[PDB]
């Protein structure tokens, strides 16, 4: 049996308070604000990934460049693992060539 | 409208409504199922299955294709061999038609951008504009063009109108300030000079067949009714227009925009044009 | 050291501009190129074709799978049907079949088969679009 | 709920102190001083000789 | 997580903070400037720039030092470089 | 007295434009209090749906980085020695103890390091949009307008108890000119309630439109949207960015 | 081929191709029909011409070189004085 018994407690969202209600907000800034800010200057998050997309490989090697040089000795050792994985399995592996 | 009246009767657009347009989502494939996945689509048991065939290209131990045809610089030097960006007759008629480029006021390659009529790349070895002759015939127009070369029959397109045109030359460091001037003034570095052309080009551009920039203003004459006699029409005193006081006008080398003088500093933000006064950077600057 | 000049006038004539200007008021048409501006007031038909941002027709030629060739009449504006009708009517006697054809009149656009770039182009200068 | 203020760019010359170690290496010297002229005047306290 | 100041900054950062902190300015400037050592085990370009033959262009070169071991018995006498 | 106002910018001439009231907020029965027009290409587009949908979905997906990380088979603490030889015991054979097979070791196929789903569509597809929002909260009798968001008294028992008299809806977005400018009572007012939402004109946006029911602009504000969205078509390709100073774009 | 650089991410070209063909802005591919330079003495002259030639690549071919290089080498190229400018396109192709 994998399956429970009493029902969960519910789980109530508010779809009205500030985060909601206010989403969106300023992603027009740039057509609307005579383009001096450009929508991916509100993207908050990782410095080495506002505003940039890319494959696993890409990302690391991006993090890397950017804050390579203060992460933790055994994070970095790690990253620098799997950048090494995957450069060989992105350019040796797979179906199609 | 029409739409917009079965809009009124149908329930609010919100969130909840909206649709992705047919065709453009298509679904996603995952190897789950007797279909998709007993095998994933990977075939039996061999290298390719397992995500292991050879590179690209690799025929076997077969010598490859592309090794076992002989080398020839087919692209030998390309990253200098010079570029042009054709500037068609046709082209320049349709811009000056509809208003993008101004005929009374010299063409020079900055009006030609400003228009959005040619796109000029300086990082890949363009050079500038080259006329053609395409559209020679139907070309009516009185402009003063500046160019970075020209086939005969352009010349001659430009001329039997009462127009003059003249071939410069720009440096690849050059061209990029009058392709894109207002980055430029916004970096803040003083405008610099022209270069001068390297060794295999100053026999074109100082000599009158070209219209060159800096062969002897006074060979022209001979040139233009050259072309005339041979071309079949009558080579139109241009001295006498109403405003031939700006056919004439012409850059000198070592300048790149028309009313600026090497060494100025354009300050966009106040509105101002700073020179300098030091001695050493007049010289430095007018040579 | 330095003075300042302000003068200005030859930067300005180098600032590029953003909106596409309005062609100027020519006296005879089509122009050199062939260039006529659309008639005044606009012509008395169900529908209507926009002009471009520069000013042309929208008749665009189109290929796919390197052998579908096909045109599009792009910003058609209120009853497309009528100019599917009228399309047809134009295109039949040339082709020598009805030209088969798709609407889409949620994009606004008729699609149809074959180049038909200039025929289209001219056909709608003549009803003064 | 009034929307927070707008996202506005930085206004005026952005002048980083030079003692800091983050500020990096291309954040001082003359292309930066140039182009904080360039872009905003003589508001922006450069000494234009320097150009 | 990230540290807030790289992995090389922590040498300078050092030279500001304990013992360190007090010493003279200018035995910190002689101690941060480098210099690079005149050239001994190698021919140094003489020039900014240099036109190679196999294209025939105009490429720029540059002079990267050889590395040189001075084991502790140098340290002694006066090897000159 | 009426409080008429004309579309500045040039219309088509085979298209006429749109109209609506100017209602007021300083009284209960202060609707058509004038009577607005508004350009046809901002308020009476296509409808399109579908756009506003490509508009929406961007909107919620170009701001998102997933922080979901877990460990793959070689970044999970220990691992490194094989538990049996290969060939002597019966058991399956094995090299590690931290294979995604066996318990506590790694996911082969998850969720990796920050990932962005940053994409930008095409400025023109937004601004249409744009458009295409407004139109349809104007076709659906969902779109007002007023002379300005002023207001008697800052108690937002009036502002709420004015919405219920209209048929507005459950929740009014409400959209000024300039953050600095807008009125004390209207701020004081919607600070405190949760479904009216004031916003300058800068921060207009398909999905907190499609969001709210009810959309109430002021006259500058129409000015503003009609200057600024009718900017996009019939302008250039952009030689550079748009940040940077053109002759005729302040 | 490699589909991503260590230091850019980057797909990257195979040079050994650069060096043997020229690709026709709109598709085509063209080489120099091996066995040419050498061995000239005891070919007959109607091979020796045959040899000259500039050939064309067949389907598979033009699609693997594709493959190996990448969008910059593919670009609509302007050069002054360029042999080959009228074979940038195809005129009059029926299917
Ligand atoms: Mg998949
Ligand atoms: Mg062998
Ligand atoms: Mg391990
Ligand atoms: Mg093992
Ligand atoms: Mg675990």
């Amino acid at each position: 049996i994998g399956i429970r018994l009493t029902l969960p407690p519910p789980k109530v969202v508010d779809r009205w308070n500030e985060k909601r209600a206010m989403f969106g907000v300023y992603d027009n800034i740039g057509i609307l604000g005579n383009f001096e800010k450009h929508p991916k200057e509100l993207i908050r998050g990782p410095i080495w990934l506002r505003g940039w997309k890319g494959n696993e490989l890409q990302r690391c090697i991006r993090k890397r460049k950017m804050v390579g040089s203060r992460m933790f000795a055994d994070d970095l050792h790690n990253l620098n693992k799997r950048i090494r994985y995957l450069y060989k399995h992105f350019n040796r592996h797979g179906k199609f060539r | 409208a029409r739409a917009l009246d079965l809009l009124r009767g149908l329930p609010r657009v919100s969130l909840a409504n909206l649709k992705p347009n047919p065709g453009s989502k298509k679904p996603e494939r995952r190897p789950r199922g007797r279909r998709r996945g007993r095998k994933c689509g990977r075939g039996h048991k061999g290298e390719r299955q397992r995500g292991t065939r050879p590179r690209l290209g690799f025929e076997g131990g077969q010598t490859p294709f592309y090794i076992r045809i002989p080398k020839y610089g087919f692209n030998e030097g390309h990253s200098f061999r010079r570029q042009y960006k054709p500037l068609s007759l046709n082209r320049l008629q349709y811009l000056i038609d509809l208003g993008r480029v101004d005929p009374s006021q010299p063409i020079d390659l900055t009006q030609l951008v400003n228009g959005r009529g040619v796109t000029i790349q300086p990082l890949k070895r363009d050079y500038g504009v080259q006329l053609v002759e395409e559209g020679a015939d139907t070309f009516t127009a009185k402009v003063n063009i500046e160019v970075q070369l020209a086939s005969e029959l352009a010349i001659a397109a430009i001329e039997k109108n009462g127009g003059v045109v003249t071939t410069a030359f720009y440096d690849p460091r050059s061209l990029d300030i009058v392709c894109k001037p207002v980055p430029f003034f916004l970096r803040g570095q003083p405008i610099p000079k022209r270069m001068l052309p390297p060794e295999e080009l100053v026999p074109y551009y100082t000599d009158a067949k070209n219209r060159g920039y800096l062969a002897d203003p006074a060979k022209f004459p001979e040139a233009r009714l050259e072309l005339a006699r041979k071309y079949g029409y009558i080579l139109p005193d241009i001295t006498k227009d109403e405003l031939f006081k700006m056919l004439c006008t012409r850059k000198d080398p070592r300048q790149i925009f028309f009313g600026l003088a090497p060494g100025w500093v354009v300050n966009m933000a106040d509105k101002k044009i700073l020179k300098p006064t030091d001695e050493n950077l007049l010289k430095y600057y007018t040579s | 050291f330095v003075e300042s000049v302000d003068e200005y006038q030859f930067v300005e004539r180098l600032l590029p501009a953003t909106r596409i200007p309005d062609p100027p008021k020519h006296e005879h048409y089509p122009t050199p190129s062939g260039w006529q501006p659309p008639r005044d007031p606009p012509p008395n038909l169900p529908y209507f074709v926009r002009r471009s941002r520069m000013h042309n027709i929208p008749v665009y030629k189109d290929i796919t799978h390197g052998n579908r060739q096909m045109t599009v009449i792009r910003k058609v504006e209120g009853d497309i049907w009528a100019l599917q009708k009228d399309v047809e009517d134009f295109l039949s006697p040339l082709l020598g079949k009805t030209p088969v054809t798709q609407v889409n009149e949620v994009t606004g656009t008729l699609r149809i088969k074959g180049y038909f770039d200039q025929e289209l182009k001219a056909w709608l200068l003549e009803k003064g679009f | 709920y009034r929307a927070r203020p707008p996202p506005r760019r930085r206004p005026g010359p952005r002048w980083p102190d030079p003692e800091d170690l983050l500020t990096p290496r291309w954040q001082l010297g003359p292309r930066y001083a140039a182009k904080q002229f360039a872009r905003y005047g003589a508001a922006s306290g450069v000494v234009p000789g320097s150009l | 997580p990230l540290h807030k100041y790289p992995v090389w900054l922590w040498k300078r950062l050092q030279l500001r903070e304990g013992i360190c902190s007090r010493l003279p300015g200018h035995y910190l400037r002689s101690l941060e400037e480098e210099r690079t050592p005149t050239p001994v085990h190698y021919r140094p370009h003489g020039a900014k720039f240099k036109i190679n033959p196999k294209n025939g262009q105009r490429e720029r070169v540059e002079d990267v030092p050889i590395p040189i071991y001075f084991p502790p018995e140098s340290q002694r006498g006066l090897w000159g470089g | 007295e009426p409080v008429l106002r004309k579309v500045e910018l040039p219309v088509p001439t085979h298209r006429r434009p749109v109209q609506a009231w100017v209602e007021s907020l300083r009284g209960f029965e202060q609707e058509r209090v004038g009577l607005a027009d508004l350009h046809p290409d901002v308020f009476a587009t296509a409808p399109r749906l579908d756009i506003l949908h490509q508009v929406a979905m961007w909107q919620k997906n170009f701001k998102r980085i997933s922080y979901a990380k877990t460990k793959t088979r070689a970044e999970v603490r220990g691992g490194g020695r094989k538990p049996w030889p290969q060939k002597g015991t019966g058991r399956a054979r094995h090299g590690s103890i931290r294979s995604p097979l066996w318990r506590g070791g790694g996911v082969a196929h998850g969720p990796r390091g920050p990932t962005s789903y940053y994409y930008m569509l095409p400025m023109k597809v937004r601004a249409l949009g744009l458009k295409v929002a407004l139109t349809v909260k104007l076709a659906q009798d969902d779109l007002h307008i007023m002379d300005s968001l002023e207001l008697p008294t800052g108690d937002p028992q009036y502002l709420t108890e004015l919405a219920h008299y209209r048929r507005w809806g459950d929740s009014v977005l409400l959209v000024d000119l300039t953050h600095e400018e807008m009125p004390q009572s209207i701020v004081e007012a919607t600070s405190r309630l949760k479904t009216f939402n004031l916003i300058p004109a800068v921060g207009l946006n398909v999905h907190s439109m499609l969001k709210h029911q009810t959309l109430v602009l002021t006259l500058p504000t129409v000015a503003f949207l009609e200057d600024k969205l009718l900017w996009q078509d019939s302008r250039y390709r952009p030689l550079y960015p748009f940040s940077l100073p053109y002759s005729d774009f302040p | 081929l490699t589909y991503f650089s260590a230091r850019k991410g980057k797909r990257k070209t195979v040079k050994a191709v650069i060096d043997r063909f020229l690709r026709l802005h709109c598709g085509l591919w063209v080489r120099r029909k091996a066995g040419y330079k050498k061995k000239l003495w005891k070919k007959t002259p109607a091979r020796k011409k045959r040899l000259r030639e500039f050939v064309f690549c067949n389907k598979t071919q033009s699609k693997l070189l594709d493959k190996m290089t990448t969008s910059f080498w593919k670009r609509r190229n302007w050069y002054v004085d360029d042999p080959y400018q009228k074979y940038h396109d195809r005129t009059n192709l029926k299917v």
